[PDB]
C-alpha cells in the first residue's frame, strides 16, 4: 505494497492559502474513510480532519473548522486538502492516512510553514580536516536555509554509512544543518567524494566534492 | 476533547528486555484504543488497534491490554530495530486525541565518542563567515559534556549543538557542535579545540587545530 | 451501598454494538429511580414482569445502555430477523430479560447525543481463500466480533471495515458492513436488564 503520498507542501505567509495531494495507491481507495493527521514542531500529533468512504461526510476539530475542506476523488485516488487563514499554529508534519478504527497507514507526510520569513537558499561548505589516521571523517555543512527542508546525500546516495546527518536547528529564523560521513583513508581522497544538497523552496541543487585542505 | 497521558516520557531497557508503556484517557473509551510507533526517520506504523488487536505485519512481541481508561502497550524481546516513539491513540469519539508519546531507548555497553574537529571553509571564510564544526560520533550512553577552547579559554557563545536519536544500527548516538565566528572575529585567533567529556573517560578527548 | 446508576447520566452513549454495560452486585436499588428521568416509550420484559423485575433480590444485576433508535424498535426484539438481533444485541433467551425503549428528556442536559445512530447489517469472517465467508451471528449476552474492526461510529453508511487475522488466528479476513441512522430531536436510547442467580449471594435487591 500500500502507498500514500503526499504533495503541495511549502512555506506560505499568515492568512495564506495552500492545497496538499495525497496519492494513493495498493488498496480499493473508495472503500476506506481518509484523514490528515499532522505533527507539530514539537512532535505532538493532532488530527486534522476526516472524510467518508463516499466523500459524503466530513469532521474537523474545532481549531481547524472551517478554514480547511477536506475532498477526496475517488476515480482519481488521491485526498487533497485545502487550507486558508492560516496561522503560525498550523505549521506541522502533513500525513495522508487510511482511517476505520485506527489509521490502517501512514503517508510519509509534507512539511508546511506559515511564516512572514523569506525564503532562503542554503549555502553548502564542504568540510575537509586538517592537514592521520587508517581512516577520516568528512563534513557537508548547510548554512541558513528557510524554511524546512532539505535532503542531503552523498555521492547520490550511493554512500550511506558511517554516515550521520544531524537534526536541524533553527536560529534566528534561519536554519543549519550538517552532516558527517567516515570512510576509509584511501577511499578518500583517491576517489571522489560529492555531498548532495537540495533546498526545494529555494529551488537549490548543490553538489560539493570534498579536496583536501 | 479528550485527554491522553501516557505516564512515562522515555525508557530504557535493555535488548530482551520486555518492557511496558501505558496511555490512560480523560474519559471512559469503550475500549477504542491505538498505538502507533515512529521510527526515527519519521516514519509511522500502527503496531495495534482496538486495544488487543495487533496490525497485520507487525510482529507478536507487542501486545496490548487493558480497559475503562487504562491501557497498555507490551514489547518484548526487545530488539535493536525496536528504537522508537510510541504513541497511544484514541477513537470513541471526536476529535480522536493522541498522547505525548513514550521514547524508548535500548542500553549498550558504554562507548567512546569519536571526535573530528574541521576548520571553516575558505568558501565560508570568502563570504565573510567563519564556522568551526566538531563531530563526535557513536558514543553511548547519551550524556556527554562539550566544552570549546579557543587559545586555552573557553568559549560558550556561539556554540550551536544538534544530537541524533539512537541508531538502530548500533544503539549509539551522535553530535555535531558548531562555534561560528565572523571571519575577522575568526582571524583574531590561532588555536581551536574541541573537548568531550565522557562517562567512558576520566580526561576528555579534544581535538583542536592551529590557523598556522 | 446503593447502585450506582450515575455513568449512564453522564457522556455520550455507545452504539448498539458497543454498548456499555454495567453490572451490579452487592448493593440496593430504586428502578422507579432510572426511569424516572427519561420518557419511556417502551418497557417489555420474558420470563419476569415489569413489576417484578424492581422487586426481587437477585445474584447481580446487568444493565446495558446504548443509543437506539425508535423506528427500529421493530427490528430490535425477539423474533425479527433483522441484522440488530444477528449482529448487534441478543438478549438472554434462558434467563428473564428487559428491554426499555426511552428518550432524554430536554432537561437532561447531562447526556450527551451522538453524531448518529450506527449499527452493523453484516458481520463475516472470509477464510484464508477470501472466497468462504463464515457468518458471524452473535450469541446472546456477547458482543459482535466485529466491534474489533468497527468505529465508535460508522463513519458513513454503506462503509465496510475490514481488517486482517494474524496467520496465528487462522488468516483469512473479519469483514463487516455498516448503516447509520440520522439523529433524532432528542437522544433515544436503548436500556437492556438482566439478572443473575447465583448460591452464596442474593445481594442486589430493593433500596426500602
Ligand atoms: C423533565 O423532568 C421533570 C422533573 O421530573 C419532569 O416532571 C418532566 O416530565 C420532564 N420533562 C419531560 C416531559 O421529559
Ligand atoms: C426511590 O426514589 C424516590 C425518588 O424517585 C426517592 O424519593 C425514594 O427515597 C427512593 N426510595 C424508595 C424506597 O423508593
Amino acid at each position: 505494497e500500500v502507498k500514500l503520498v503526499e504533495s503541495g507542501g511549502g512555506l506560505v505567509k499568515p492568512g495564506g492559502s495552500l492545497k496538499l495531494s495525497c496519492a494513493a495507491s495498493g488498496f480499493t481507495f473508495s472503500s476506506y474513510a481518509m484523514s490528515w493527521v499532522r505533527q507539530t514542531p514539537e512532535k505532538r500529533l493532532e488530527w486534522v480532519a476526516t472524510i467518508s468512504s463516499g466523500g459524503t461526510y466530513t469532521y474537523y476539530p474545532d481549531s481547524v473548522k472551517g478554514r480547511f475542506t477536506i475532498s477526496r476523488d475517488n476515480a482519481e485516488n488521491t485526498l487533497y486538502l485545502q487550507m486558508s487563514s492560516l496561522r503560525s499554529e498550523d505549521t506541522a508534519m502533513y500525513y495522508c492516512v487510511r482511517d476505520g478504527n485506527s489509521m490502517d497507514y501512514w503517508g510519509q507526510g509534507t512539511s508546511v510553514t506559515v511564516s512572514s520569513a523569506k525564503t532562503t537558499a542554503p549555502s553548502v561548505y564542504p568540510l575537509a580536516p586538517v592537514c592521520t589516521g587508517s581512516s577520516v571523517t568528512l563534513g557537508c555543512l548547510v548554512k541558513g536555509y528557510f524554511p524546512e527542508p532539505v535532503t542531503l546525500t552523498w555521492n547520490s546516495g550511493s554512500l550511506s554509512s558511517g554516515v550521520h546527518t544531524f537534526p536541524a536547528v533553527l536560529q534566528s529564523d534561519l536554519y543549519t544543518l550538517s552532516s558527517s560521513v567516515t570512510v576509509t583513508s584511501s577511499t578518500w581522497p583517491s576517489q571522489s567524494i560529492t555531498c548532495n544538497v537540495a533546498h526545494p523552496a529555494s529551488s537549490t541543487k548543490v553538489d560539493k566534492k570534498i579536496e583536501p585542505r | 476533547d479528550i485527554q491522553m497521558t501516557q505516564t512515562t516520557s522515555s525508557l530504557s531497557a535493555s535488548l530482551g528486555d520486555r518492557v511496558t508503556i501505558i496511555c490512560r484517557a480523560s474519559q471512559d473509551i469503550n475500549n477504542y484504543l491505538n498505538w502507533y510507533q515512529q521510527k526515527p526517520d519519521g516514519t509511522v506504523k500502527l503496531l495495534i488497534y482496538y486495544t488487543s488487536r495487533l496490525h497485520s505485519g507487525v510482529p507478536s512481541r507487542f501486545s496490548g491490554s487493558g480497559s475503562g481508561s487504562d491501557y497498555s502497550l507490551t514489547i518484548s524481546n526487545l530488539e535493536q530495530e525496536d528504537i522508537a516513539t510510541y504513541f497511544c491513540q484514541q477513537a470513541n469519539t471526536l476529535p480522536p486525541t493522541f498522547g505525548a508519546g513514550t521514547k524508548l531507548e535500548l542500553r549498550r555497553a558504554d562507548a567512546a565518542p569519536t571526535v573530528s574537529i574541521f576548520p571553516p571553509s575558505s568558501e565560508q571564510l570568502t563570504s565573510g563567515g567563519a564556522s568551526v564544526v566538531c563531530f563526535l560520533n557513536n558514543f553511548y550512553p547519551k550524556d556527554i559534556n562539550v566544552k570549546w577552547k579557543i587559545d586555552g579559554s573557553e568559549r560558550q557563545n556561539g556554540v550551536l549543538n544538534s544530537w541524533t536519536d539512537q541508531d538502530s544500527k548500533d544503539s549509539t548516538y551522535s553530535m555535531s557542535s558548531t562555534l561560528t565566528l565572523t571571519k575577522d572575529e575568526y582571524e583574531r585567533h590561532n588555536s581551536y579545540t574541541c573537548e568531550a567529556t565522557h562517562k567512558t573517560s576520566t580526561s576528555p578527548i579534544v581535538k583542536s587545530f592551529n590557523r598556522n | 451501598v446503593e447502585c450506582d446508576f450515575s455513568p449512564l447520566l453522564s457522556g455520550t452513549p455507545p452504539q448498539v454494538y458497543n454498548f456499555k454495560r454495567l453490572v451490579f452486585t452487592n448493593c440496593n436499588y430504586n428502578l422507579t429511580k432510572l426511569l424516572s428521568l427519561f420518557s419511556v416509550n417502551d418497557f417489555t420484559c420474558s420470563q419476569i414482569s415489569p413489576a417484578a423485575i424492581a422487586s426481587n433480590c437477585y445474584s447481580s444485576l446487568i444493565l446495558d445502555y446504548f443509543s437506539y433508535p425508535l423506528s427500529m424498535k421493530s427490528d430490535l426484539s425477539v423474533s425479527s430477523a433483522g441484522p440488530i438481533s444477528q449482529f448487534n444485541y441478543k438478549q438472554s433467551f434462558s434467563n428473564p430479560t428487559c428491554l426499555i425503549l426511552a428518550t432524554v428528556p430536554h432537561n437532561l442536559t447531562t447526556i450527551t447525543k451522538p453524531l448518529k445512530y450506527s449499527y452493523i447489517n453484516k458481520c463475516s469472517r472470509f477464510l484464508s481463500d477470501d472466497r468462504t465467508e463464515v457468518p458471524q451471528l452473535v450469541n446472546a449476552n456477547q458482543y459482535s466480533p466485529c466491534v474489533s474492526i468497527v468505529p465508535s461510529t460508522v463513519w458513513e453508511d454503506g462503509d465496510y471495515y475490514r481488517k486482517q487475522l494474524s496467520p496465528l488466528e487462522g488468516g483469512g479476513w473479519l469483514v463487516a458492513s455498516g448503516s447509520t441512522v440520522a439523529m433524532t430531536e432528542q437522544l433515544q436510547m436503548g436500556f437492556g436488564i438482566t439478572v443473575q442467580y447465583g448460591t452464596d449471594t442474593n445481594s442486589v435487591c430493593p433500596k426500602l
